[PDB]
């Protein structure tokens, strides 16, 4: 009667609102809405901050863009939010800190264009490696902030064993992991199909074995879209559309205060 | 201390409720043998974490 | 004892 | 003969086991006990009583009576810092032959707070504020009272109430801390700077020494009992 | 198996390497491949350098230690110790651990101090009978004293007096000198062997003579 | 009662309500059953699921190590007189499958230890009944250097004394985690490298692994003196999870393991080949 679907949603955080006319419901993985340490669970003494509309807003990342031969991407949650605003100064001033998230991840095309995203949120998502050596990528390369990594169709092992690159080498039918890409489904996911939906809306609890962790030393967890069909339009063999990518903080707390971490990535 | 619980029973002899008796002998937990009675749940939040969860009549995209 |  | 059936496990002797066995003296006559002072119920009340840190192990001073003393003094270089000392209770060559330390050393994880007290051994005349800081772990530790200010900090005022005490709040991702060093459980750095500097008249030792004691707070545990490396034999 | 070399002098000023090589054999390769060191040391429990992923600094600030880590090798490492003050022994321990049977190693320890240095003064003239022409041989800092030996070329030789430990900082000084006696010449090869067990083959210095009028 | 549900019967039906058309973009599984689709009888259902239920599924003694120590003389050559086992269920690949279909874990675990000996040398004589000394070394104790140095006088470490041909040892043991659940996968690093390092070594730590000694290790020694001829014995470890709950499934491992991480090296081709349209 008066109209409300769940293809049209608003979302509002702080200062930040999102709209979408075409979105296929919205996901709470593990049924968990977000929320803050509970006395009876709480284990750090301090007070802790929470800065709660400074940092728990819409922050966007530079878009990627969709085409034909792409195999893929992968970000990391705290990882892509490290230099966003007030969210990153606080997870860089404090020992501690534990966030739920907002994903929502816009892809808008046509009606004559078609391909379908999958979009899953894991947690712990370990990812491996290029090379015979073991757990070897380096910090620096495991954590590419807000620019994401790439997923590749083969395994490329590097050869410099000289001067070894030590970074990560997804193939993206293993979800860069040694498992098969079509089990992903058992983890939280959306996926936009180009002629059903422009967006997927994914809300995160904070998942660990502790109630709160380092931030930059762990990434509780990773957002990986991948093609689950491929990108076509007309008979154009070059199309391209954006991807972009729209992450909240929910319920930031952070313990342990003191001079700032200044991690060296290059 | 003695527990006493039903047996689940599968083949029947020729001859109702059987029951078997469980003592445990030592203070800490972990020595305890596992009691494998037990229960279940629900998988929606595996297989259907939506915010509006919809009944399966109805279209799914309204 | 206790029966369950 | 009741029927029985021998499980795994039949015949073993496990050392920290709990079982009965005869009495190779029966009816012995036992002594009764007498109220002794000073009895003790847990390991973790001898880890609460204040033992002095030996704070100062440069070469000339470990194995001293002057590895206990920090010098202070009027004409200190106010930007350097008085002492630096890593949060691994039991395991920082400082803190680990402590009483709190020794008993550490006999179980594998910690947790809790922990206090450390200074007291000043200058003469009535001198005077002196010193800021003592804790940083949480994760960054640089502190090379500077600018640095150090930023984390958890007191600043003590010498007077008549001779001593100071910074508690260590248990700041913690896991439960529980190992005992050894590793740095996926490391507690961070302690560092104490003059906040303005000792002041003394004339006819006044211009250096002194500083003591430091360290105990455990109320909320401090211990678990998993294991050997320590703090004694061995030759054979 | 365990097959450390490290029996280590171990030169002092400093600064030098206090090596741990564990060769492995052959078949039945080690991990998890951590190695630990502890001194010997007031150890209650700690001046050690441990290696589980990122190589930790146990605190003892002076400190570096080289081997290739946070991927694996494994451990043939080297630890190095500045500075740069005589803290000795003592000893030092090192120990690793393995998924086979291998929690465990071998302690290993050794030297530290102190090399000397020399010179020789002749002087002053001869005026007779019958002491110094004069062949000094000064021997500046070693706190284990330089066993200075005096000889030449004749039976002119036994006249032998010392100068004995009057310290420099931490560091033992002395001269030996000579006297040898009269009169003319020059000219032989009179030569003060001071040793110390250190360098190569012991300091041999040979000089001349004050000869006047 | 623990039968699943019945079968309901259903008829014909000609409406408006549609349960086999959905849409699977939204993230999740549609919940038909046999009566949305087609006409069913009823069902009263007697199957269980009693045998997939975690603790089920995990009710195993499973093989983890094979730990070899032998009993000769003591030579100054390198010998197996005691081993060290560092603890873990990463050495072999069928239990820690079967784990990391989850992400955490929580659970007691029992440990029973099967010991079999030989004679290697056709024969210098025989051998007296070994008893064997399997000491727990947790991560700061002390490691033993010889088969008899101090370190096996076990006085607060538990050890177990195990006569040869006695039934296998088994203890069980607490949940111990420093955290509340065992972390099957840690994205994450145990160190960080900070711009004021004063080199790259200091703050590099390997991709995924936490704590450097784990849970410790396991000290084997044949507690006897030699014999004059050799005797070699195996010790072989099954451990078994009880009073188990584990959080967020997994897609399980598909191509082989490559070590105690996730990274891969070999046959990544998992599927085999079989026509679009053949049976
Ligand atoms: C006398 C024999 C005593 C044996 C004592 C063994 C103590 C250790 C039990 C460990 C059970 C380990 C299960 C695995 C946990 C790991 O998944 C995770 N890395 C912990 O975060
Ligand atoms: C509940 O336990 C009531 C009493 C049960 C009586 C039978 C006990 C059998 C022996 C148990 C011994 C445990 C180890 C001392």
């Amino acid at each position: 009667a008066c109209g409300y679907s769940d293809r049209v949603l608003q979302l509002t955080l702080g200062n930040s609102t999102i709209t979408t006319q075409e979105a296929a419901n919205s996901v709470v993985a593990y049924g968990r809405w977000p929320e803050f340490i509970r006395d009876d669970e709480a284990n750090p003494v301090d007070q802790p901050t929470e800065p709660d509309v400074a940092t728990c807003r819409f922050y966007t990342l530079d878009t990627v863009m969709w085409g034909k031969e792409s195999k893929g991407w992968w970000w990391k949650l705290p990882d892509a939010l490290r230099d966003m605003g007030l969210f990153g100064q606080n997870m860089y001033y404090h020992y501690l800190g534990r966030s739920g998230y907002t994903v929502h991840v816009q892809c808008n095309a046509s009606k004559f264009h078609q391909g379908a995203l999958g979009v899953f949120a894991i947690p712990e998502y370990c990812l491996a490696g290029d090379s015979d050596k073991q757990r070897y990528t380096s910090y620096a390369n495991a954590n590419p902030g807000e620019r994401g990594g790439k997923f590749y169709s083969q395994f490329n092992k590097d050869n410099a064993v000289t001067s070894p690159k030590r970074e990560f080498c997804p193939v993206d039918y293993l979800l860069g992991c040694g498992v098969l890409l079509g089990n992903a489904f058992v983890y939280p996911h959306q996926i936009i199909n180009l002629r059903t939906n422009n967006s997927a809306t994914i809300v995160l609890p904070y998942v660990n074995a502790l109630a709160i962790d380092s931030m930059v030393k762990h990434n509780n967890w990773g957002i990986a879209i991948l093609p689950l069909s491929p990108l076509d339009f007309a008979q154009d063999s070059s199309v391209e559309i954006p991807i972009t990518v729209t992450i909240a903080p929910m319920c930031s707390e952070f313990n342990g205060l003191r001079n700032v971490t200044a991690p060296k990535f290059q | 201390g003695a527990q006493v619980s039903s047996q689940k029973v599968g083949a029947h002899e020729n001859s109702s409720t059987i029951n078997y008796t469980t003592i445990n002998y030592y203070k800490d937990s972990a020595s305890n043998a596992a009691s494998k009675q037990d229960y279940s749940q629900d998988p929606s939040k595996f297989t259907e974490p939506l915010k509006d969860v919809l009944i399966k009549t109805a279209p799914a995209l309204n | 004892i206790s029966e369950v | 003969g009741l029927p029985v059936l021998n499980t795994p496990g039949s015949n073993q002797y496990l050392t920290s086991d709990n079982h009965q066995s005869p009495c190779a003296i029966p009816e012995f006559d036992v002594t009764p006990p007498i109220d002794i002072p000073g009895e003790v119920k847990n390991m973790m009340e001898l880890a609460e009583i204040d033992t002095m840190i030996p704070l100062n192990l440069e070469s000339t001073k470990r194995n001293t009576m002057d590895m206990y003393r920090v010098t202070l003094s009027d004409s200190a270089d106010l930007s350097q810092p008085i002492l630096c000392l890593s949060l691994s209770p039991a395991f920082d060559p400082r803190l680990s032959h402590t009483m709190l330390g020794e008993v550490l050393n006999y179980y594998t994880h910690w947790a809790g707070s922990l206090k450390f007290t200074f007291l000043f051994c200058g003469s009535m005349m001198a005077t002196g504020k010193i800021l003592v800081a804790y940083a949480p772990p994760g960054a640089q530790p502190p090379t500077s009272r600018k640095e150090a200010m930023l984390g958890t900090h007191v600043i003590w005022d010498l007077g008549l109430q001779s001593s100071c005490t910074m508690v260590v709040p248990w700041i913690s991702n896991v439960t529980y801390r190992q005992t050894t060093q590793d740095s996926f459980t490391e507690g961070g750095y302690i560092s104490m700077f003059y906040q303005t500097r000792i002041v003394v008249p004339l006819s006044t030792p211009k250096s002194m020494s500083m003591l430091g004691f360290v105990s455990a707070c109320n909320d401090f545990s211990v678990r998993l009992l294991r050997d320590t490396t703090h004694i061995s034999q030759s054979a | 198996v365990v097959q450390a070399p490290t029996q280590v002098p171990g030169f002092l000023g400093d600064s030098v390497t206090l090596p741990c090589y564990l060769q492995v054999p052959n078949m039945e390769v080690t991990h998890v491949s951590q190695l630990t060191w502890a001194r010997h040391g007031e150890s209650g429990s700690m001046a050690v350098f441990h290696q589980t992923q990122g190589p930790s600094y146990s605190e003892s600030k002076r400190l570096e230690f080289v081997a290739a880590r946070l991927g694996a090798e494994l451990r043939d490492a080297s630890l190095r110790m500045f500075g740069l003050r005589v803290e000795d022994e003592g000893s030092y321990t090192c120990l690793f651990v393995t998924f086979p049977q291998g929690s465990r190693s071998v302690d290993i320890w050794l030297r530290v101090l102190a090399k000397p240095q020399n010179t020789a003064e002749v002087q002053k003239v001869q005026l007779t009978g019958e002491p110094v022409p004069m062949a000094r041989c000064v021997s500046t800092g070693g706190r284990p004293p330089a066993q200075i030996t005096w000889h030449s070329d004749l039976g002119g030789m036994p006249q032998t007096s010392q100068v004995p430990g009057f310290l420099s900082g931490t560091v033992t000084v002395t001269s030996l000198w000579i006297l040898v006696p009269s009169s003319q010449v020059d000219g032989k090869q009179v030569t003060c062997k001071v040793e110390h067990e250190s360098f190569e083959k012991p300091q041999l210095l040979t000089v001349s003579l004050t000869v006047y009028y | 009662q623990d039968s699943l549900p019945d079968t309901k019967a259903s008829g014909p039906a000609h409406s408006k309500e549609v349960p086999a058309l959905t849409a699977v973009e939204t993230g999740a599984t549609n919940p038909l059953a046999p009566s949305d689709t087609v006409q069913t009888r009823h069902v009263v259902q007697r199957r269980s699921r009693s045998e997939s239920t975690i603790e089920s599924f995990f009710a195993r003694g499973a093989c983890v190590a094979i730990i070899e120590v032998d009993n000769e003389q003591p030579t100054t050559r390198a010998q197996k007189l005691f081993a060290m086992w560092r603890i873990t269920y990463k050495d072999t690949v069928q239990l820690r499958r079967k784990l990391e279909f989850f992400t955490y874990s929580r659970f007691d675990m029992e440990f029973t230890f099967v010991v079999t000996a030989n004679f290697t040398n056709a024969n210098n004589g025989h051998a007296l009944n070994q008893v064997y000394q399997i000491m727990y070394i947790p991560p700061g104790a002390p490691t033993p250097k010889s088969w008899d140095d101090y370190t096996w006088q076990t006085s607060s470490n538990p050890s177990i004394f195990y006569t040869y041909g006695a039934a296998p040892a088994r203890i069980s043991v607490p949940y111990v985690g420093l955290a509340n659940a065992y972390s099957h996968f840690y994205d994450g690093f145990a160190k960080v490298p900070l711009k004021t390092d004063a080199n790259d070594q200091i703050g590099d730590s390997l991709y995924s692994a936490m704590t450097v000694d784990d849970f410790g290790v396991l000290a084997v020694r044949v507690v006897n003196d030699h014999n004059p001829t050799k005797v070699t014995s195996k010790v072989r470890i099954y451990m078994k999870p009880k009073h188990v709950r584990v959080w967020c499934p997994r897609p399980p491992r598909a191509v082989p393991y490559y070590g105690p991480g996730v990274d891969y090296r070999n046959n990544l081709d998992p599927l085999s080949e079989k026509g679009l349209t053949t049976y």
